[PDB]
């Protein structure tokens, strides 16, 4: 009961996914980051695939220029990497 | 105490073994034994432990005399260093302390550590032009600077340097630390750093089991008191550690109920049930750490080639399956094995590395996990998280088993003869079932075609295997007998694999000859017709049919049998084809990850791809793929600039 309750104040995942150990989520976390990772995918696959919303994508491709996802040399075309 | 008097005693002692000398003049030195001389003078013998430095000083001085007055007697006369290389103890670096300083030792351990050739002044005359010239301060090699306050001669202080006139010798500074073979119960890696002199240096490398046996001496490296700071042995002489020695030793009526282990029935099920007991399932990776474990035969070949003999194991999966713990219960039945992390928590924690000491700044080469544990085995946990320096070097530790390093003055190659039991995880977190392995491991795709068997411990949830692993655990939290303890007693079993490893060396038959050969030929043309006008799958590659022949072997050595039975390349066979599934097979088909990838799918559709509004269209209505697939190629592809 202290772990059924513990799970359920923590909200951890939809499907209880133990995030306490990666830091993501299979369903909404680890599903968007795998498909996710001029500019070809930038605009196509955000729209054919329906990855995300604009400002779900944003957060992702922001992260991924820090990890080492998402390279863009210039500032008017960005690129994955 | 009577220098004059050792000198005839060490005359009297002195003449077989001066004999051959005599005879050999270049060696310029002499292998002398302290049980010899116990024998002719035990009074003598004990005054080279007591003072050793007017001992070995009088025994050199005699020993001239006993070169010159017979016949034979060089021109020039050499300097003879009196090398004792046997002693009636034998001492341990961590036994090792203040109490034998100044005292002749003989300690035991492995080298970790070794710096370069570099020359030292023996007689360091100081040339002052006033007066004084001839002078010597003599300086050992790692004493500090030398240098007089004034000349007494006339009193001028104009003091300098004469290298000149100045007799240089050869110096070495290495570091003897504790072996991880058998000392390595205390947990302490003590180190005792020595110095090395002429016809001593160059004669051990980093990672090797050597016994020296030098005086004990001392250095006051800093002022803020007046004891001494710091010791260091000063080696006599030097000699590689025996075999017995260096290697786990079976008593004799452990050797008979060995001998009765093999005999006993269903042996191979007993030792997989007695890796691990703790852990559930895994069977089939129990079996495979025991072939790790009862290594196959290393030869040598004429031609100058040495085959190997060793069956490296990656043990990839998900967070949660234990197998870390894995390498732990082999980390202790394993008889020479160093547990330890993939983290680069040293410049030499993998492989060996050159880093510069805080004494002198010079560069010592330091050996790693893969250098001191040569000749046996070394787990190596969280293997994806290596740095880029290690990750280079272990290309070549794993099939040469050398590690050849020529950077920073330091150039030398060692032996890493180990056998790579390690476990890495995915860098996605869990791995999927849809991908291949390196695309999901951080580790290079060449260094995948090092490892003879790589296991996927996966996490896969099912009612019958999960209920079995729950019961299990909670047996073993309970302390239930059956759940915990093995068929085998780990005290026994480690020395069943080292009595393996050492006695029983398997020959291949005619019987299994037949098997490997039949079974390398059933999986050709097993996936090579599927993937036609391009590149054909190779289901299985000559490299591992070698794993093949030496898992073969190593099920006839865990057997304790002389000869390769065809029962024993069949159950190789078996692991083999359950490694199959895990990868190269029930996976994107056969020929799966291979050195890379498959290529039958991914490699084909690379060459039909190969202001770019155009080509994203192009490749659309090309039906080589959906728009999700070609997508995510052109990812990889702008990745490496394409
Ligand atoms: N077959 C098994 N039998 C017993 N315990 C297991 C088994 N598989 C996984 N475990 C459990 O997994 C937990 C973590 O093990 P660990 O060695 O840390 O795996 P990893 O390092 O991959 O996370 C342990 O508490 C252990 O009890």
């Amino acid at each position: 009961e202290i772990i059924e309750a513990m799970m359920k104040t923590i909200a951890v995942d939809e499907e209880g996914n133990l995030d306490v150990s990666i830091l993501e989520v299979g369903k909404s976390s680890k599903k968007i980051n795998k498909i996710e990772k001029p500019e070809e995918k930038v605009i196509e696959a955000a729209k054919q695939a329906g990855i995300g919303t604009k400002a779900d994508i944003e957060k992702l491709l922001n992260e991924l220029k820090s990890d080492g996802r998402v390279y863009e040399p210039r500032a008017g075309f960005y690129r994955v990497i | 105490m009577d220098r004059e008097e050792m000198i005839a005693r060490f005359a009297k002692f002195l003449i077989n073994r001066l004999k051959d000398l005599l005879t050999v003049t270049p060696k310029r030195s002499l292998a002398i034994d302290w049980a010899h001389l116990n024998s002719f003078d035990p009074e003598l013998a004990d005054e080279l432990l007591n003072n050793p430095e007017e001992a070995i000083a009088s025994a050199e001085d005699a020993i001239q005399i006993v070169l010159r007055e017979p016949p034979l007697l060089v021109e020039r006369e050499f300097k003879v260093h009196a090398r004792f290389y046997n002693l009636p103890k034998t001492l341990l670096v961590k036994e090792l302390g203040s109490e034998h300083i100044n005292k002749l030792i003989q300690v035991e351990g492995i080298i970790t550590r070794v710096s370069e050739v570099k020359p030292f002044v023996e007689k360091a005359v100081f040339v002052c032009r006033d007066c004084g010239n001839e002078m010597v301060r003599l300086q050992r090699p790692y004493e500090n600077l030398v240098k007089p306050a004034k000349c007494d001669a006339c009193g001028s202080r104009n003091i300098e340097l004469d290298v000149d006139k100045s007799r240089f010798l050869n110096f070495q500074s290495f570091r003897l630390q504790d072996r991880p073979e058998s000392l390595k119960g205390g947990q302490m890696p003590r180190f005792v750093d020595a110095i090395l002199l002429d016809d001593l240096v160059d004669a051990a490398l980093p990672g090797d089991r050597v016994l020296v046996t030098g005086v004990l001496r001392v250095i006051l490296e800093q002022r803020e008191k007046r004891p001494i700071f710091k010791k260091i042995l000063e080696v006599n002489h030097i000699e590689q550690l025996s075999k017995e020695i260096e290697e786990l030793e079976i008593s004799p009526e452990d050797e008979q109920k060995i001998r009765e282990l093999a005999k006993r029935k269903d042996i191979v099920d007993a030792i997989v049930d007695s890796i691990a007991p703790a852990i559930w399932g895994h069977r089939i990776v129990k079996k495979g750490i025991a072939l790790a474990l009862f290594g196959g035969v290393q030869r040598t070949l004429p031609d100058g080639t040495k085959l190997r003999g060793e069956s490296h194991v990656l043990l990839v999966g998900d967070p949660g399956v234990a197998k870390s713990q894995l390498l732990r219960y082999v980390a202790n039945l394993a008889p020479r094995a160093i547990y330890t992390s993939g983290k680069s928590s040293s410049a030499a924690g993998l492989t060996a590395a050159a880093v510069r000491d805080e004494f002198t700044g010079s560069w010592v080469l330091e050996a790693g996990v893969l250098v001191l544990a040569d000749g046996g085995f070394a787990l190596i946990d969280e293997f994806d998280k290596m740095s880029d320096r290690d990750r280079s070097a272990i290309h070549e530790a794993l099939e040469q088993q050398t590690i050849s390093i020529s950077k920073a003055g330091i150039t030398a190659t060692l032996n890493s003869r180990t056998t790579v039991i390690a476990a890495a995880n995915p860098k996605f977190g869990r791995f999927n079932r849809h991908k291949s392995l390196p695309e999901q491991l951080d580790l290079p795709p060449t260094l995948l075609s090092r490892f003879d068997l790589i296991f996927l411990l996966l996490d896969e949830p099912d009612e019958k295997v999960d209920a079995s692993i729950a019961e299990h655990i909670l047996k073993v939290r309970r302390g239930e007998a059956e759940a915990v303890t093995p068929k085998i007693p780990y005290d026994l079993l480690k020395k069943y694999i080292a009595y393996a490893r050492k006695n029983v060396h398997p020959v291949l038959s005619r019987e299994a000859m037949e098997e490997i050969k039949r079974y390398y030929v059933k999986m050709r043309k097993g996936l090579r017709r599927g993937d036609e006008d391009g590149v054909q799958p190779i289901p299985i590659t000559a490299r591992q049919l070698e794993a093949l022949i030496r898992l073969s072997e190593a099920h006839a050595r865990m057997r304790l049998s002389e000869t390769v039975t065809r029962e024993d390349a069949r159950a190789a066979i078996e692991i083999i084809e359950a490694m199959m599934k895990t990868i190269a097979v029930d996976e994107e088909g056969n020929l799966d990850v291979s050195i890379l990838e498959v290529g039958k799918s991914s490699k084909k559709i690379n060459k039909i791809e190969k202001p770019e509004e155009k080509v994203i269209e192009a490749a659309k209505q090309a039906g080589i793929g959906t728009k999700a697939d070609i997508e995510k190629l052109l990812n990889e592809l702008k990745s490496d600039g394409r």
